[PDB]
């Protein structure tokens, strides 16, 4: 697909075109033949090497949204993919992940100190002194990213661990 | 043997986009910058 | 194997190459404690272009900084990557010129050229094999000018067979920071003119043009504009840092790019360059670069080159790009606006690809394009220079300290001799 | 039989990482360097379970070398034979045949030679490069001259690649080109042209591919030089040597510009489209839609033409369809040959290579012809050199090399003398 | 096997041997008490070139004192180190000459130069087969220069077939002590020229300068000058207290350096001598090595070598090093800066290696060079000799105590003779 | 048979430390001294599960001879044969030949005599030294001396070290190296030129380390000569001993002076780079990239030239080797000698080493030939001599040792002396 505005097709060409229905599942002969219409002239004995590294079972059947991955460029390939979602909900979520993944770096190396003090001890308020004593900041903000982890210090830090 | 270490501006973390505030300044703590580590040993009377 | 040395001159030329090293250490992967981190071996290769490995790993960039003023120093020490400098190579002085060509020429030279001709001479000897030199200044300022221009005299006297590139600015009356702008210029690409190999001439206007249109930023600060003339110079010597589906070095740049050796100044543009706005509504295509890379708009000098004629032309590419498509889109541009090339010179393209793009992006171009839209540049500052010394306002700072008036003739002469055969070949 | 081949300039080098990586394939050597006789033309057995290609890369940008000794074939080409200088010719035939390849010629001849010292029933050596850059054009040309003073009588295949007209990576091309071949007259026996934009349009026509880079390039110049290397590599039903394209080819010794052409160039989706046979690729091999030199042969004359055959070929179809070809009147040959063919076929097909865009062909052609179509080329060539010569553009670079104007006169007028020869003959 | 005896003279003098003590016994792990805290067998083979096992594995050092006030006692005994002396060769008067040359030279020595004459000759008999002596002092002072120079010369005349060192201190008129130090170095160096085997010459000003620029301390104490030099003196014996795969012993470093039985003193250089901030940003390689060697400003002496011509050169490396990249560094810097050597002489570098360092650093080297430089500061001297000669300044306290005119004739004919035969050779 | 080695110098000793390390991990023998009939030239077998080296090291400084008594070899080689003295003759050959001699070869005679009694049937003595050093030259020439007195008749192995021009150690070296020929001018029978360039080239090229020690020079050099000695050692198809050198390489009883190479040089990976023949080590073993003296044999004109091989190899390609290297004229021989070449072969290859930078290889090749390129290498030094005494430089260290003018004179006269022979046997 060198340049036009209607390329994509032809990579729908493909398999999602000519997959009438069903999840992404090929059978072996109906691969080959996918592909030697595009040009890979590819060997049955190469063919099934294809399987044995994309099907470790004896079904014959191939999910190839796996394997048109890396022969596409991650650009290109949501062309081919047709969906793609772009919302601000989407984002947010991915924000949240990077924020509790942010926590979860600033507390795991102190994890288990923590265990020990909050059984020494559970309220929130407590969970602050708790927290600022073994050597972390515990805000308002993080409370509010913490929100959908807990409410429990036993699952607490053991999700932290 | 030994200056004007770092010009000030803003200091983003590590990774993540986000600057340090003043909620993060203690002694004993610990701050990254440009992939260097500087614990705040002692700090001012004011 | 083959080496470039660094060489920065005034506050500009510092703040230049401080960006300038900061972006190609991220492209070496390199941190700013002077490590290596990154993944790729391929960045492995090609440091030594650039760096001397000091202490297990401890890459030194191969740079020589130069100045007159401490705040500038402070300046540099300041960013990321201020910390892996050798401070041995800070080279520095303590008077200061000041906006004074003389000043940065005759008598300041005279204590610091020893030193930083000293430095270099340790920093080329270093390593085995030079490929060329590299001067980033400016022509408003004096150590800048003044000093740069002293340097690459005595460089060119001592070492005449290596590589020689100058990256200067040009000041504009439209961007006008100091009133002995043309006093400074004109005397200092009077030595241009038979000292450096070849140069690439940027200006300030234009960065602010291509800020507001395509960038459109609202405080454009100077960093930004270092880090446009970081991704030239970047692109510039990609090349020799990283292997390609064909290559070219800065010596066949420069033998594809001058046809007459008074013609060495060139014209600079940068792509792709799209606001965040429109990151999302464009193509990665390479007539989507071609587009805007040929775009009149897109040029960093004061010099619409559609009122004159190209010279010759050369475009270097980054990123697993296709051949075909490449010298096609080439073809394409040559042969529909065929009035805008020279005659005599069929084939005024020269095209290079490297297979690395630069990091944050996919597929990229730089342009380098000898045309004779420049001469307008240059008539528009040497009419600035005989206005002010027709009636010699400001020269008694320059002739009370070694200078004479001779030496404004040549310049002026020069000047006039090098517009007048750019009007001959356009 | 043994042909060792040598590689100059970028160009040459990355041919060259094509065609050894198609011959090791098609010798069923893995790129480790051993398998799990025919190879003897190409490798000799060292050792015990390792076969060495009989291959010089030589190159001025280490860059491309090195990434040869990092890529994956780092133990089939052993790590001396890639000889590297330390900075390029850049462009330029004057730095190129003075400035560094005084320093690399002597390396890589004394090389070369010990090369042949191993080898035992040498026939010739061939050489890839590309007369548009410097170090293929400049060192090339004092390596084929110091080659020439070493054997002389030995044939030395060279496969040039030619800048294309309206095509254009460089700008000095058209200098480096005229002063490649004002030696390359005296220096190469055997010379095929070999152009890229007719390759563009092969692959834009012939392969669908819209966005090709130069492997694509690389590897169906690789499956022609391997189907004229087929002869040597093994036994067909109709055998012709390297000896002979001098015999054949060349009927005065300073004209030796060869047009190379291949068919049939099909995509695996067309092998199914079409009906394979003999006739219809006969008649392929012979239009400019699959000529490898962006020219046309309906203006010219053809001289001498050599057909090479691979796969499942009766020599009958192929003597029936040049009996019509010589009946029919599209093609017209000089006054001067009464039979100019030659042909030669060979039992095993070509094979195909991995993600190969030519699929699983039963018969393949290879076609080397001489025409006065290359005279036009070369009067192109001619104009648009000294089109850039009359105002003595770039002449100061080669001067401040140290060179000269008497080198620059003198391949002006050596190709003027090139081009009156060409007009005589085609009368 | 071969013996070294140490003899201290004057107050600078003392506090060198002072250092130098400290730094060897750090070398060989003896602590302050004497006894044995190394770890390596290696140090043990060969510490009886500087030291006698006294008591049950109780090593003294090798040493001799001699002063004439008993403040320099005091300062040897209070620092660490300073009571692993025997106490019978802290030979010691009690008067003092201060800075009197004649003092010095001819009432004191005359009733302490014969018990420092007993206390040498037991310390010579008590090993088997001197190979040299090393006597430290300057040229400025009267106590250390005077007697150090008639203990110079009863020594040559009693035993005059073993080696002998002896490290000597010239003043500057940049670094200018007393007023007498003409009428001092002169007549020393008027006794060196005849007496001693060869001299090392230091100064005070180079001393400084490196402190300055390499070093860049901020508060220079005597401690660290003092530091430097024994560095030095650790360098240049460091062959004898340790094998090498090149071997080059007192003797054959002094035959190899000497071409004319007059021409013995030496300007030294030493490597590696960084900042402590740019000792991270530095490699650590021969060439690097060799680029600070033979710096003009990294040599210990106030003479310019690039103002005239070498005649020899002597390179002692430490650490475990490849010889042939000792020689072809050697090769390089021989033939580039080909017209600073000597024409009538070819390859004009002796090297050698060691496969111990210092302590503290992997690798170290020792540069002694035989220039015809040093007839600049001769001259220098000298003419300020004739200045005060001119109308007898300060003449009568040595005239008044025995000496006379015509040895400052001859202290001045024989300068001139000197300086004469180095234009000679220059 | 038996022949007896003895070191003389700093740099002797460090050889011999890799010859007798090479000769004992050859026949087996763990650094204890005994073995867990080819020995008995070179160890006796001390007692009875025990061997001695017939070798004699000796030094006037102690600190490297005493670094091998505290080495590992320190129960092999016996306490009483390492003869030390106590203060070095410091590279001055009139005290080491005059002063310190006088004390130390006295002792050193009448230990190898009784070594000579010990031994029944020698062949020779064989000596290692560096002419450059003082100890090296002149209690080496002294000795020498005494030696030819005592037998005068039996072959004397001078394996010296000459200083390169351009690399340099010392700075009288030229001094000591002339004074040096003066003597082993007339007492050495049978003596071997190695020069450091050449290895230094060597192991930059072909070892391919950029930075190395003076370990992997005495490595190869031991390597030469166990090569050297081999023929004694093992039976081959064709053995030589030391008797023979005198009468296929010596010509004229002045002109003892030989050029020795070595083949193949082989690094560990390059082993499995290239295919080991005979024919591409013969040509190897003739060019400078090989040789272990820098000078060109180019201009130089061959006398007389012997080959040792060790490994698998046949006569009948050393004959065909020899027969191609005779009708080639790259290398042009003297007019005097119709054949000027002797061969030689044994069973046992040369082993490995740990450690060692040379790979397993299959055969091997030790050229040994002589040319007048010596002839350019004396007048090179002869010039730099007359160099520094044309000021009397230096010349006042040997007079102050009692020496004089005239050995001086006679010595510098005398090698002219030595080029117009030089010269004369050249044409
Ligand atoms: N057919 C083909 N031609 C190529 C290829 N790469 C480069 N060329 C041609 O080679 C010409 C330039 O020579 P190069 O091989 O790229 O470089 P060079 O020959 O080493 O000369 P220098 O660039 O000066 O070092 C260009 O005009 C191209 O037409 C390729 O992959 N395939
Ligand atoms: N091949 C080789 N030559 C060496 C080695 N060490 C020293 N030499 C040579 O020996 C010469 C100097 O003599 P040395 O052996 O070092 O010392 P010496 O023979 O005892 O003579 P003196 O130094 O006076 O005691 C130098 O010019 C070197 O060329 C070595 O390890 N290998
Ligand atoms: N692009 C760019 N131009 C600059 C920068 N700083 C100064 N300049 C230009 O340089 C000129 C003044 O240079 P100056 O600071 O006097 O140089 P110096 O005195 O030699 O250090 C003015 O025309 C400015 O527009 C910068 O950071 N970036
Ligand atoms: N290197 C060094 N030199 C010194 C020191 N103290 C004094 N000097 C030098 O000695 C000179 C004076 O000599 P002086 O001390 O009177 O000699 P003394 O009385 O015999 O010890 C001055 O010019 C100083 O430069 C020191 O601690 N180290
Ligand atoms: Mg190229
Ligand atoms: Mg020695």
């Amino acid at each position: 697909l060198g340049n036009s505005n209607n390329n994509a097709f032809r990579m729908r060409k493909l398999f999602k075109m000519y997959d009438n229905d069903g999840s992404g599942r090929v059978h072996f002969e109906d691969f080959r033949n996918m592909a030697e219409t595009f040009g890979m002239q590819l060997d049955d004995d190469s063919l099934m090497a294809l399987y044995f590294v994309y099907d470790p079972e004896g079904s014959g059947y191939l999910e190839y949204e796996a394997l048109v991955a890396q022969l596409m460029s991650p650009s290109d390939f949501a062309f081919y993919k047709g969906y793609v979602d772009y919302s601000q909900d989407k984002a947010d979520e991915a924000r949240r992940v990077e924020l509790l993944s942010q926590l979860k770096k600033k507390i795991g190396p102190v994890a288990g100190d923590l265990e020990r003090l909050l059984k020494a001890f559970v309220s929130r308020h407590d969970l602050v002194a708790g927290c600022a004593s073994v050597g972390v900041v515990l805000g308002d903000k993080d409370f509010e990213t913490l929100a959908p982890v807990m409410t429990d210090y036993a699952a607490f830090c053991a999700v932290f661990n | 043997t030994g200056g004007k270490f770092l010009e000030r501006q803003k200091i983003y973390k590590p990774r993540s986009e986000e600057i340090y505030t003043y909620l993060d300044l203690y002694v004993g703590a610990t701050i990254e910058v440009f992939n260097r580590t500087f614990e705040l040993l002692e700090a001012d009377e004011y | 194997m083959r080496e470039i040395v660094h060489i920065q001159g005034g506050q500009c030329g510092n703040q230049i190459g401080a960006k300038f090293w900061e972006v190609v250490s991220d492209e070496h992967g390199i941190d700013p404690t002077g490590t290596y981190h990154g993944d790729s071996d391929l960045q492995l290769e090609r440091i030594n272009v650039y760096f001397n490995e000091a202490t297990g790993g401890r890459y030194v960039p191969r740079a020589i900084l130069m100045d007159l003023e401490p705040g500038t120093m402070d300046s540099v020490r300041s960013g990321p990557y201020g910390q892996i400098f050798r401070p041995d190579n800070f080279v520095f002085g303590q008077t200061g010129a000041g906006n004074n060509w003389a000043k940065g020429h005759y008598t300041e030279g005279a204590e610091l050229i020893d030193s930083v001709l000293d430095v270099v001479r340790k920093e080329a000897e270093s390593c085995d094999c030079l490929q060329g030199f590299q001067v980033c200044h400016s022509l408003g300022g004096g150590t800048g000018s003044g000093m740069g221009t002293l340097l690459i005299s005595k460089i060119r006297e001592e070492y005449p067979d290596r590589m020689m590139l100058t990256f200067s600015v040009v000041p504009s009356p439209k961007v006008s920071d100091t009133v002995v702008e043309p006093y400074n210029a004109t005397l200092s690409v009077h030595q241009l003119v038979e000292n450096a190999d070849e140069c690439m001439v940027l200006d300030n206007e234009a960065l602010y043009d291509i800020c507001f249109r395509t960038l459109k930023l609202t405080t454009p600060t100077f960093g930004d504009l270092n880090h446009l003339i970081s991704a030239v110079m970047s692109g510039i010597t990609c090349c020799l840092r990283f292997p390609g589906q064909l290559n070219a070095d800065l010596r066949k740049l420069a033998v594809n790019l001058i046809p007459f050796p008074r013609l060495h100044f060139f014209m600079v543009g940068f792509t792709p360059l799209t606001s965040r706005g429109s990151q999302q509504y464009r193509a990665l295509t390479v007539p989507e670069l071609t587009q805007q890379m040929w775009d009149a708009k897109n040029m960093m000098c004061a010099a619409d080159p559609r009122h004159g004629r190209y010279l010759t032309a050369s475009a270097l590419f980054r990123g697993r790009m296709s051949t075909k498509e490449v010298d096609e889109q080439m073809l394409n541009v040559q042969n529909k606006n065929s009035s805008y090339f020279v005659e005599w010179i069929p084939n005024n393209v020269k095209s290079s690809v490297c297979d690395i793009p630069p990091k944050g992006l996919k597929m990229s171009a730089t342009f380098i394009g000898n045309s004779t839209a420049i001469q307008e540049m240059f008539k528009r500052v040497s009419e600035q220079f005989t206005a002010m010394f027709r009636r010699k306002a400001f020269l008694h700072w320059y002739t009370g300290e070694g200078m004479d008036e001779m030496e404004f003739t040549e310049a002026e002469s020069n000047m006039n001799d090098l517009v007048s055969e750019y009007q001959q070949y356009q | 039989r043994e042909v060792i081949s040598i590689h100059i300039g970028q160009a040459g080098i990355q041919v060259g990482n094509a065609c050894w990586e198609l011959y090791c394939l098609e010798h069923g050597i893995q790129p480790d360097g051993q398998m799990p006789d025919a190879f003897n033309t190409f490798f000799s057995e060292t050792g015990a379970g390792k076969h060495v290609p009989r291959c010089i890369f030589l190159d001025l940008e280490p860059t491309v070398v090195d990434e040869v000794r990092t890529g994956t074939y780092r133990q089939l080409f052993h790590p001396e034979q890639l000889i590297s200088g330390k900075e390029d010719a850049a462009n330029n035939f004057a730095r190129g045949h003075y400035t560094i390849g005084k320093e690399i010629v002597d390396l890589a001849l004394d090389r070369i030679r010990k090369l042949a010292d191993n080898c035992t029933g040498l026939q010739g050596f061939l050489v890839f490069n590309a007369v548009g850059g410097g170090t293929g054009s400049g060192l090339g040309s004092l390596l084929l001259e110091r080659l020439s003073v070493d054997y002389g009588k030995k044939s030395k295949l060279g496969f040039t690649v030619y800048p294309s007209p309206q095509v254009s990576t460089a700008v000095v091309e058209p200098y480096n080109s005229v002063l490649s071949t004002h030696s390359l007259l005296e220096h190469t026996d055997v010379a095929v042209m070999l152009d890229n934009e007719a390759i563009y349009d092969i692959c834009r026509r012939s392969l669908d591919i819209e966005r090709p880079t130069y492997t694509n390039l690389n590897r169906l110049i690789a499956q022609v030089i391997s189907s004229l290397t087929a002869s040597l590599r093994f036994d067909g039903a109709l055998n012709v040597d390297i000896t002979e394209f001098q015999t054949n080819l060349v009927p005065y010794p300073r004209i030796h510009f060869m047009l190379s052409s291949y068919a049939p160039i099909i995509s695996a989706e067309k092998a199914y489209h079409e009906q394979l046979s003999v006739a219809e690729i006969t008649n392929a091999a012979f239009e400019p839609a699959s000529m490898m030199v962006k020219c046309d042969p309906r203006h010219g004359k053809y001289m001498a033409c050599c057909l090479m055959y691979r796969g499942d070929v009766v020599p009958k179809d192929v003597n029936a369809s040049v009996a019509t070809i010589k009946t029919k009147r599209t093609i017209q040959f000089v006054d001067w040959c009464p039979t100019g063919f030659k042909c030669g076929i060979n039992y095993q097909p070509p094979t195909v290579v991995p993600g190969g865009d030519l699929a699983k062909v039963q018969r393949a052609v290879c076609m080397i012809s001489n025409s006065t179509a290359i005279g036009e080329i070369f009067s192109r060539l001619d104009h648009k050199f000294d089109l850039m010569y009359a105002k003595r553009a770039f002449v100061h670079w080669y001067v401040g090399e140290g060179m000269e104007e008497g080198e620059f006169s003198e391949a002006r007028e050596d190709l003027a003398a090139l081009e009156k020869d060409f007009e005589e003959v085609g009368a």
